[PDB]
RNA sequence: AGGGAACCCACU
C-alpha cells in the first residue's frame, strides 16, 4: 500500500460504472447525473481544463 | 437620507432624499433620477446614509438635495430629464389631433398637483367639447416661461419657407408665456441639452417649482398612456415587399462592385491613392462601397416605416433606439469588425474552413447581408460574435485604465 | 481616506411614478433598524414620551 | 487517411495535416488535441447515405451506433490542424451543381451548424435573431436559473439549493436542447408576456407581475441552507458534546431559546425557525461554570422549517450532524427575472388578476415587459419566440427555434397564427382592467419562456445602525 | 486576469465547432474562460509506435 | 442510396442523436481520467 | 420580510375612517372625499356616475399610490347645489341601477332556465 | 342627472358559464362588475392546515398550498357563513368554517394518487367539486408504498382580492362595440384583424363607420365558473355584493356630513 | 430520553443515547435520521 | 413536479386532467386534439398541460426513509 | 464574549 487515489465519479474505475438506472436509483443516485467529478471531504470537485 | 450609487463619478451620484415608508423590500426611485445615478432596475443596488445630526441634515437639506442638483457645473445644462414611458408618451401627447373629452381631461386633472382648479376652455367648443394634449401639458408648465425648440423630425428647409411660423408638420415648438402654442414635445425639448424646458424652468424658476414640474409631466402623462398604451411587436420589425426588393437590388449591385473591385486588383489594374500601399487602397475602396450600401439600405427602411410604427415612436421620441438599430432590424446587419479592419485570416488565407482561400469578397470578411428579422446565417453569426466581442472586451479593461 | 460606517443601508432599486424626484421609498424593516438621535425639548417631549 | 477511416493501424485520434506549399506531413497523437466530426465528401457527395439513415433509425433493436458510421469511414474527426487543409460545406446544399460554382473540391461537410454552441447558448431559440452580446448575457444568466437542478435532491444536503414549485419545458426549443435533458430538468415556466407600457411600474428593465399568478404558485420557489456540526473530543482537558445547555451550567448562552432542541442537543425537522435561533445545542468544557456554550445558530434575517436532521460519525469517528432547513420563497417586488435573449429585470411592482389588462377573452399577462427594452438591445429572437409560442399552444405542438433553418421564417409563423383566429403579428386588442376602457394601441402578447434567477431581494437587504466592529481598527465589520 | 491586452481574449477564427462562441464570463474574465462546443472532442494521446 | 434534402434534416439530427447516445456529455473528463 | 398582509387592502385598521370631508379651497363648492380601504372599482363607478349629474361642474378621482389602499374623490358642483349632495345623489342612483339590473338578471336566468 | 336603466340579456346558460349581454349602462359600471366577478364574490376555500403526518416526496408547503387551490362546492353555504374574522367562536365552528380530514397510506406496491376524492368534509353541501355527482378528481399528490399523508383542514369564506384561491371565476370574457364604431382602439391596418364573434359587418368591411355621437353601450359577457358557484350565481352575487359595497360607503359617508 | 432515529438503509427505527455512537443495531449503518417533531405545525393554504 | 390545480393565467382547474391527458395520448389522439378533448380552449390552459414536465414519478423513484 | 488569511464563483 502506497496511497489512495480519489476516484472520478462513473469513470471505470467507480462503484457506479455501469449500472442501470434502477441501480442508480437503489443507491439515492441521479442516472442524470453526469459525473466527471471527485468528493473530496464530501466536496464535489470538478477539475478545470 | 442621502443615496449613493457606485462608482460614485460626480457630484449626482450621492444626493438627498426625503424618506417615504413603503410595503416591499426595495429602495423606490422616480424615473427621472435613474440618469444622473446612471442606475436601472435590473439588479442594481444602492447604499442609504443617514445624517445623525441637526447639522448634516441641515448640510444635505441645504447643498445636496435632488431639487438643487438638477443642472450640473459640468456642462451647464441639466442632468434629469424626462425618459422612457414619459417620453415617447409625451411625444403622442402633443400631437396636433389629440382630443380628450370632458372625463379624460378631469382625470388628468387629477394628477396635476400644482392645478389651480380652474377647468380651462376647451379649444374646440362645437359640435362636441374637445381638450388638445397641448392644452393639458400648457397647465403642466410652470410660470410663464419662454422657450422655442425644435422637433427632431424637423426638416431642414421649412424655416426659409413659407409655413415657417404655421408648421404644417407641428415641428416647432413654441413655448410662450408659459402656455404650449405649438408644437411636438420630445428629447430635444424635455431632455438634458442646454436651453431645454426644464433647463429654463430652473433657470426661471427655483428648484422646487422644477421639482414639481418632474413629477406633475410624469404623474399625468403616464395616467394619458393609461388610455393610448404602447407596445413593440414583430409587426414593427416588418416592411413592405417593394421594401425588401428594394433592399436586396441594392446588397445585389454592392456585392457585384466589390467584385468588379477585386477582378480590377488581380489585374493590376489599381492604383494606390496617395500615402496609402495598394492594399489599403483596395480595402479603402470596398469599405466604401459596402458602407454606402448599408446606408442606402438602412435609408430604405427607414423611409418605409409607417406613424404607427412603434420602432420608429420610441426613436423619434428620442426615448430608446437609433436609425441604425432599425435598419439593423429591417435591413441589413452590416460589416463585423475586429480592430477596425474586416475579419481577419484567422486560418491560413481564410477566415474559416468554408471559403477558398484568398476570398475577400463581403461574406468572407464578415459583412453581414441579413436582417436580425430574418437572421444570420451561420458564417455571419460567427463573425457577429466575434465583433460583439469586441465590445465586451472593451468594457472589461477601459474600466481600470479610466479608474485609475 | 475610505471607512465602513454605521447608519447605512442597501438593497434593491425599483422604480416608482408615483414619488416625487427628491423621495425614496425606503422599507419598512430598514426604518425600523436605523435610528435618528432627537433632542428632548418641551415642544417635543409628548410626541417622544409616545415613541 | 484510408489507414485511418478503415481504422487498422491509425486510431480516429490522430491529426494528419499536409502542408503542400511546405513540404512537411505533421501527425500527431499527442494527448489534449481538440477535434469535432465532420462528414466526409469525395467528389462530391456524402459518403454518407439512405442506408446508414436507415441502420442508425433502429439502434435500439440491431445496436447500429455512432462508432459503426466511424467504422464505415463516413465520419471523421478533425481537429484544428487538420481543419487548416479542409474544405469544409455547411450544408449539403452546397455540394449541389451552381451555375458559376464556388468551390466544387469540397473534402468535409458539417453535420449540423448549431453544433457550433456550447451547452448554454443551445437553449436560446432564434439565437441568429439577437444581437451577440444578449447571447453572451443569456449564457451567464441561464447558469443562475432556477429550476430541479438534479433529480435525488431530497437527499443531498448541499449548503445552498433552490427548487422550483412547477418546472416547465419550453413551448419553443431547440432540436439542441434534446441532449442537454433541458425536458427532464427544466428551469423556467412558460409565462403569457405582453410587452406594454402600464402604469410605469416596468420602466428600465423592470417587470410588472401578475399577483394573481403568483398566489396560483407562478414561479414559486424553496430555499434550501443546510448546516453542518461536528463534536470533537481532541483533548482530555476539552471536549465538545452536543447536548441543550442550561444557564446554570454553561456560560455563554445567548438570549435565545434553547427549548426548540431535542434531549440529544438537536432540533427536529418541522420546527419553525427564525434568525438567531438555536439548531445545534453544543457545550465545551472549560479548562455558568465548567461549560462554554458554542452552539451553532440559524443565520441572521433568515427564516424556515426545519427540513430534515442527519446525524452519522465523520471520518475520526466524531459525532457528526447536517440540518437542512428549509424556506419557501414566493416572487416578490425586486426578484429578479429573465427570458433567454438576455432580457433581464427586477419584479417592479404586482397588480391582481381584475387590476391587469385583458383581452376579450379573459386571458390577462402574467407578465408586462416594458417595450424599450427592444429598440436598443435589438432581441428580435425574444419577438419570434412570442409569436411561435403563441403558435404552438394553439396548435398543441412544441415550436421549433433552432438557429439556421430556412424552413422557419416570420412570414409562415404569421400565417400559422392567422389560422387560429389572431392578428397574425401576434398583437391583441387589449382592455384597461381599471376602466375596462380598450387601450388605443394594440399589445403584443404571447408565451414566453421566462426564469427565476437566484437573485433575490430578501437575501441582499441590509442596513445597520450600531453594531459589530473589528478587532485591529475598530471599525464596523465587513458584510 | 489582470492583463490588459485585448488579444488573447478576442474570439480568434479557429474557435470555430470547437468552443463556444457565446458562453463567457461578462466580467474580468471574459474571454480567458471559455466552454466546449457542443460535438467537440479532446485526444487522449496514443502511443506512435 | 443519396439522402435527400427533405430527407436530410432528419437524416442529420438521427446522426447527432447516434453521437450523444454513445458519448454522452462529459466524455473528455472520464476518458482523461481512464487514460 | 416586508409584505404587508393580503387583508390590509379591505380591512379598516383600528381608528381608521372610512370616509372623510375635506374642502378644497382653491375654488367655491368644492370637495375632496379621501376613502380608505377601496380601490377603482368603487372610484370609477361613483366618478361616472357623477359626470352624469348636470349641476356637477367637476369629478375626478385617483389612488395616489399602488401600494396604499386610498382614494380620493374630487367634486366641484354648481352654486345652487352641494358636492355632498352630488355624492350622496351619486351613490343612490348606482344602487338603484344594481337593484334594477339583479331583478333583471333573475327574471332572464328563470326564462332561460324554463324555456 | 339620474340612474341608467339596464336590460340584460342571457344568450347561453350552461353548467360552467353564463353568456349575456347588459344593455343601457355605463362602461364604468360594466367594468365595475366585471371586477367584482373576479375579486369580490365571496367562496368557500381551505385556508387552514394541520399536517399530522407527510411522507410524500411534496413537503408540507407545497401541500397545503395546492390544497388551498381545490374548488369547494359553496352555492348556499357561503351566504349563511361568517367570517373567520367576524365570528366571536375561539377557533373555527360550524358558523365560520369546515372542517375537512384527509388520511391516506400506500401499503401496495402500485402508486397510490391522493385526490379531492379523499378530502372528507363535515358538511356535505361543501365538497370538492371534482366529488360531485366524465371529470376525474383533482390530483393532490401521488404516493409509493409506505408514504403517507395525514391532516386536518378548514375551509373559511373570503374573496378574490384576498387570495385568488377565492377567485371563483375561470375566465371572464368582456368586450364592448365589437365594430370599433367608438374607435376606441385604432388598427394600423384594419383589414387585418379578424372579426369578433358579435361582429355585425359584411366579409368585406373590416370596422364599422366612426360615430362621434357614440358611447359604449351593450356589453358581451362570458363568465366561467371554476365550480365553486354556477356562473349565475356568480353574477347575482356580485350585483349584491357591489350593492352592498355602495350602502355600507353611504351609511358612513351619512355619518360623516351629520358629524359636521 | 428515547431519541428515536431511522437507519438510512433498513429504515429501522432504534433508540439512541446521547454519547453512544451511531449505529444501526440491525444492518450497521451509520447514517441516521431524527424523526418528525410532534409539535403542532399548520400551514395557511397560501 | 406534479401537475399545477389551475392554470396561473386564468385559474381554470387543470390538477384532475394530466392522467386524462396522457391516456389520450396513447389512445393516437394529437397534442391538440387530447387539449380540444378536455376543453382547454384558451392557450393559457394548453400551456399548463402541453409544457408539463412530470418529475413526481421520477421522485417516486427512490426508496423513502420511513417503512 | 466574535478570529484571520487565501483562493474560487457571482452581481451592478
Ligand atoms: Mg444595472
Ligand atoms: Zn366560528
Ligand atoms: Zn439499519
Ligand atoms: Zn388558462
Amino acid at each position: 500500500f502506497i496511497g489512495k487515489i480519489p476516484i472520478m465519479l462513473r469513470s471505470t474505475y467507480c462503484l457506479l460504472n455501469g449500472l442501470t438506472d434502477r441501480d442508480l436509483c437503489e443507491l439515492n443516485e441521479c442516472p442524470l447525473d453526469p459525473g466527471g467529478y471527485f468528493i473530496i471531504n464530501g466536496s464535489e470537485k470538478v477539475l478545470i481544463a | 437620507v442621502i443615496f449613493n450609487r457606485q462608482p460614485t463619478l460626480h457630484k449626482m451620484s450621492m444626493m438627498g432624499h426625503r424618506v417615504r415608508i413603503l410595503p416591499w423590500s426595495t429602495f423606490r426611485l422616480n424615473l427621472s433620477v435613474t440618469t444622473p445615478y446612471n442606475a436601472d432596475f435590473d439588479g442594481d443596488e444602492m447604499n442609504l446614509h443617514l445624517p445623525q445630526s441637526l447639522e448634516t441634515r441641515a448640510e444635505i437639506q441645504e447643498l445636496a438635495m435632488v431639487p438643487r442638483m438638477i443642472v450640473t457645473p459640468q456642462s451647464n445644462r441639466p442632468v434629469m430629464g424626462i425618459v422612457q414611458d414619459t417620453l415617447t408618451a409625451v411625444r403622442k401627447f402633443t400631437k396636433r389631433d389629440v382630443f380628450l373629452e370632458r372625463g379624460e381631461v378631469m382625470n388628468l386633472l387629477m394628477f396635476l398637483s400644482t392645478w389651480d382648479g380652474k377647468v380651462p376652455q376647451p379649444a374646440i367648443l362645437k359640435p362636441r367639447p374637445l381638450w388638445t394634449g397641448k392644452q393639458i401639458f400648457s397647465l403642466i408648465i410652470p410660470g410663464h416661461i419662454n422657450c422655442i425648440r425644435t422637433h427632431s423630425t424637423h426638416p431642414d428647409d421649412e424655416d426659409s419657407g413659407p409655413y415657417k411660423h404655421i408648421s404644417p408638420g407641428d415641428t416647432k415648438v413654441v413655448v410662450e408665456n408659459g402656455e404650449l402654442i405649438m408644437g411636438i414635445l420630445c428629447k430635444k425639448s424635455l431632455g438634458t441639452s442646454a436651453g431645454s424646458l426644464v433647463h429654463i424652468s430652473y433657470l426661471e424658476m427655483g428648484h422646487d417649482i422644477t421639482r414639481l414640474f418632474y413629477s406633475n409631466i410624469q404623474t399625468v402623462i403616464n395616467n394619458w398612456l393609461l388610455i393610448e398604451g404602447h407596445t413593440i411587436g414583430i409587426g414593427d420589425s416588418i416592411a413592405d415587399s417593394k421594401t425588401y426588393q428594394d433592399i436586396q437590388n441594392t446588397i445585389k449591385k454592392a456585392k457585384q462592385d466589390v467584385i468588379e473591385v477585386i477582378e480590377k486588383a488581380h489585374n493590376n489594374e489599381l492604383e494606390p491613392t496617395p500615402g496609402n500601399t495598394l492594399r489599403q487602397t483596395f480595402e479603402n475602396q470596398v469599405n466604401r462601397i459596402l458602407n454606402d450600401a448599408r446606408d442606402k439600405t438602412g435609408s430604405s427602411a427607414q423611409k418605409s416605416l409607417s406613424e404607427y410604427n412603434n420602432f420608429k415612436s420610441m426613436v423619434v421620441s428620442g426615448a430608446k433606439g437609433s436609425k441604425i438599430n432599425i435598419s439593423q432590424v429591417i435591413a441589413v446587419v452590416g460589416q463585423q469588425n475586429v480592430e477596425g479592419k474586416r475579419i481577419p485570416f484567422g486560418f491560413k488565407h481564410r477566415t474559416l474552413p468554408h471559403f477558398i482561400k484568398d476570398d475577400y469578397g463581403p461574406e468572407s470578411r464578415g459583412f453581414v447581408e441579413n436582417s436580425y428579422l430574418a437572421g444570420l446565417t451561420p458564417t455571419e453569426f460567427f463573425f457577429h460574435a466575434m465583433g460583439g466581442r469586441e465590445g465586451l472586451i472593451d468594457t472589461a479593461v477601459k474600466t481600470a485604465e479610466t479608474g485609475y | 481616506m475610505g471607512k465602513r460606517v454605521d447608519f447605512s443601508a442597501r438593497t434593491v432599486i425599483t422604480p416608482d411614478p408615483n414619488l416625487s424626484i427628491d423621495q425614496v421609498g425606503v422599507p419598512r424593516s430598514i426604518a425600523a433598524n436605523m435610528t435618528f438621535a432627537e433632542i428632548v425639548t418641551p415642544f417635543n417631549i409628548d410626541r417622544l414620551q409616545e415613541l | 487517411r484510408k489507414l485511418r477511416r478503415q481504422m487498422d493501424i491509425i486510431v480516429s485520434e490522430v491529426s494528419m495535416i499536409r502542408d503542400i506549399r511546405e513540404r512537411e506531413i505533421r501527425i500527431y497523437t499527442d494527448a489534449g488535441r481538440i477535434c469535432r466530426p465532420l462528414l466526409i465528401v469525395e467528389k462530391q457527395k456524402l459518403l454518407l447515405k439512405k442506408r446508414h439513415i436507415d441502420q442508425l433509425k433502429e439502434r435500439e433493436y440491431n445496436n447500429y451506433s455512432w462508432q459503426d458510421l466511424v467504422a464505415s469511414g463516413v465520419v471523421e474527426y478533425i481537429d484544428t490542424l487538420e481543419e487548416e487543409t479542409v474544405m469544409l460545406a455547411m450544408t449539403p446544399d452546397d455540394l449541389q451543381e451552381k451555375e458559376v460554382a464556388y468551390c466544387s473540391t469540397y473534402t468535409h461537410c458539417e453535420i449540423h451548424p448549431s453544433m457550433i454552441l456550447g451547452v448554454c447558448a443551445s437553449i436560446i431559440p432564434f439565437p441568429d435573431h439577437n444581437q451577440s452580446p444578449r447571447n453572451t448575457y443569456q449564457s451567464a444568466m441561464g447558469k443562475q436559473a432556477m429550476g430541479v437542478y438534479i433529480t435525488n435532491f431530497h437527499v443531498r444536503m448541499d449548503t445552498l439549493a433552490h427548487v422550483l414549485y412547477y418546472p416547465q419545458k419550453p413551448l419553443v426549443t431547440t432540436r439542441s436542447m434534446e441532449y442537454l435533458r433541458f425536458r427532464e430538468l427544466p428551469a423556467g415556466i412558460n409565462s403569457i408576456v405582453a410587452i406594454a407600457s402600464y402604469t410605469g411600474y416596468n420602466q428600465e428593465d423592470s417587470v410588472i407581475m401578475n399577483r394573481s399568478a403568483v398566489d396560483r404558485g407562478f414561479f414559486r420557489s424553496v430555499f434550501y441552507r443546510s448546516y453542518k456540526e461536528q463534536e470533537s473530543k481532541k483533548g482530555f482537558d476539552q471536549e465538545e458534546v452536543f447536548e441543550k445547555p442550561t444557564r446554570e451550567t454553561c456560560q455563554g448562552m445567548r438570549h435565545a431559546i434553547y427549548d426548540k432542541l431535542d434531549d440529544d442537543g438537536l432540533i427536529a425537522p418541522g420546527v419553525r425557525v427564525s434568525g438567531d435561533d438555536v439548531i445545534i445545542g453544543k457545550t465545551v468544557t472549560l479548562p455558568r461554570y465548567t461549560k462554554r456554550d458554542c452552539s451553532t445558530f440559524l443565520r441572521t434575517s433568515e427564516t424556515g422549517i426545519v427540513d430534515q436532521v442527519m446525524v452519522t460519525l465523520n471520518q475520526e469517528g466524531y459525532k457528526f450532524c447536517k440540518i437542512r432547513v428549509r424556506s419557501v420563497r414566493i416572487p416578490q417586488i425586486g426578484d429578479k427575472f429573465a427570458s433567454r435573449h438576455g432580457q433581464k429585470g427586477t419584479c417592479g411592482i404586482q397588480y391582481r388578476q381584475e387590476d391587469m389588462p385583458f383581452t376579450c377573452e379573459g386571458i390577462t399577462p402574467d407578465i408586462i415587459i416594458n417595450p424599450h427594452a427592444i429598440p436598443s438591445r435589438m432581441t428580435i429572437g425574444h419577438l419570434i419566440e412570442c409569436l411561435q409560442g403563441k403558435v404552438s399552444a394553439n396548435k398543441g405542438e412544441i415550436g421549433d427555434a433552432t438557429p439556421f433553418n430556412d424552413a422557419v421564417n416570420v412570414q409562415k409563423i404569421s400565417n400559422l397564427l392567422s389560422d387560429y383566429g389572431y392578428h397574425l403579428r401576434g398583437n391583441e386588442v387589449l382592455y384597461n382592467g381599471f376602466t375596462g376602457r380598450k387601450i388605443t394601441s394594440q399589445i403584443f402578447i404571447g408565451p414566453t419562456y421566462y426564469q427565476r434567477l437566484k437573485h433575490m431581494v430578501d437575501d441582499k437587504i441590509h442596513s445597520r445602525a450600531r453594531g459589530p466592529i473589528q478587532i485591529l481598527n475598530r471599525q464596523p465589520m465587513e458584510g | 486576469r489582470d492583463g490588459k491586452l485585448a488579444k488573447p481574449r478576442q474570439l480568434h477564427n479557429t474557435l470555430w465547432g470547437m468552443v463556444c462562441p457565446a458562453e463567457t464570463p461578462e466580467g474580468h474574465a471574459v474571454g480567458l474562460v471559455k466552454n466546449l462546443a457542443l460535438m467537440a472532442y479532446i485526444s487522449v494521446g496514443s502511443q506512435p509506435s | 442510396d443519396e439522402i435527400t434534402p427533405d430527407l436530410w434534416q432528419e437524416a442529420c439530427w438521427i446522426v447527432i442523436s447516434s453521437y450523444f447516445d454513445e458519448k454522452g456529455l462529459v466524455r473528455q473528463q472520464l476518458d482523461s481520467f481512464d487514460e | 420580510m416586508n409584505a404587508p398582509p393580503a387583508f390590509e387592502s379591505f380591512l379598516l385598521f383600528e381608528g381608521e375612517k372610512k370616509i372623510t370631508i375635506n374642502k378644497d379651497t382653491k375654488v367655491p363648492n368644492a370637495c375632496l372625499f379621501t376613502i380608505n380601504k377601496e380601490d377603482h372599482t368603487l372610484g370609477n363607478i361613483i366618478k361616472s356616475q357623477l359626470l352624469k349629474d348636470p349641476q356637477v361642474l367637476f369629478a375626478g378621482y385617483k389612488v395616489p399610490h399602488p401600494l396604499e389602499h386610498k382614494i380620493i374623490i374630487r367634486v366641484q358642483t354648481t352654486p345652487d347645489y352641494s358636492p355632498q349632495e352630488a355624492f350622496t345623489n351619486a351613490i343612490t342612483d348606482l344602487i338603484s341601477e344594481l337593484s334594477l339590473l339583479e331583478e333583471r338578471f333573475r327574471v332572464a336566468i328563470k326564462d332561460k332556465q324554463e324555456g | 342627472p339620474y340612474a341608467n336603466q339596464p336590460t340584460v340579456r342571457i344568450t347561453e346558460l350552461t353548467d360552467e358559464n353564463v353568456k349575456f349581454i347588459i344593455e343601457n349602462t355605463d362602461l364604468a359600471v360594466a367594468n365595475s362588475i366585471r371586477r367584482v366577478f373576479i375579486a369580490e364574490v365571496p367562496i368557500i376555500a381551505i385556508d387552514w392546515v394541520q399536517i399530522d403526518a407527510n411522507s410524500s416526496v411534496l413537503h408540507d408547503e407545497f401541500i397545503a398550498h395546492r390544497l388551498g387551490l381545490i374548488p369547494l362546492t359553496s352555492d348556499d353555504i357561503v351566504d349563511k357563513l361568517q367570517y373567520s374574522r367576524d365570528c366571536t367562536c375561539e377557533e373555527f365552528c360550524p358558523e365560520c368554517s369546515v372542517e375537512f380530514t384527509l388520511d391516506v397510506r400506500c401499503n401496495e406496491d402500485q402508486t397510490r394518487h391522493v385526490t379531492s376524492r379523499d378530502l372528507i368534509s363535515n358538511s356535505p353541501r361543501v365538497i370538492p367539486v371534482t366529488s360531485r355527482n366524465e371529470q376525474d378528481d383533482i390530483l393532490i399528490v401521488k404516493l409509493r408504498k409506505g408514504q403517507e399523508l395525514r391532516l386536518r383542514a378548514y375551509a373559511k369564506k373570503g374573496f378574490g382580492k384576498e387570495h385568488a384561491k377565492w377567485n371563483p371565476t375561470a375566465g371572464v370574457a368582456f368586450e364592448y362595440d365589437p365594430d370599433n364604431a367608438l374607435r376606441h382602439t385604432v388598427y394600423p391596418k384594419p383589414e387585418e384583424w379578424p372579426k369578433s364573434e358579435y361582429s355585425e359587418l359584411d366579409e368585406d368591411e373590416s370596422q364599422a363607420p366612426y360615430d362621434p355621437n357614440g358611447k359604449p353601450e351593450r356589453f358581451y359577457y362570458n363568465v366561467e365558473s371554476c365550480g365553486s358557484l354556477r356562473p349565475e350565481t356568480i353574477v347575482l352575487s356580485a350585483l349584491s355584493g357591489l350593492k352592498k359595497k355602495l350602502s355600507d360607503l353611504q351609511t358612513q359617508l351619512s355619518h360623516e356630513i351629520q358629524s359636521d | 430520553q428515547p431519541m428515536i432515529y431511522i437507519c438510512g438503509e433498513c429504515h429501522t427505527e432504534n433508540e439512541i443515547k446521547s454519547r453512544d455512537p451511531i449505529r444501526c443495531r440491525e444492518c450497521g449503518y451509520r447514517i441516521m435520521y431524527k424523526k418528525r417533531t410532534k409539535r403542532l405545525v399548520v400551514f395557511d393554504a397560501r | 413536479m406534479i401537475i399545477p390545480v389551475r392554470c396561473f393565467t386564468c385559474g381554470k382547474i387543470v390538477g384532475n386532467k394530466w392522467e386524462a391527458y396522457l391516456g389520450l395520448l396513447q389512445a393516437e389522439y394529437t397534442e391538440g386534439d387530447a387539449l380540444d378533448a378536455l376543453g382547454l380552449k384558451r392557450y393559457c390552459c394548453r400551456r399548463m398541460l402541453l409544457a408539463h414536465v412530470d418529475l413526481i414519478e421520477k421522485l417516486l423513484n427512490y426508496a423513502p426513509l420511513e417503512k
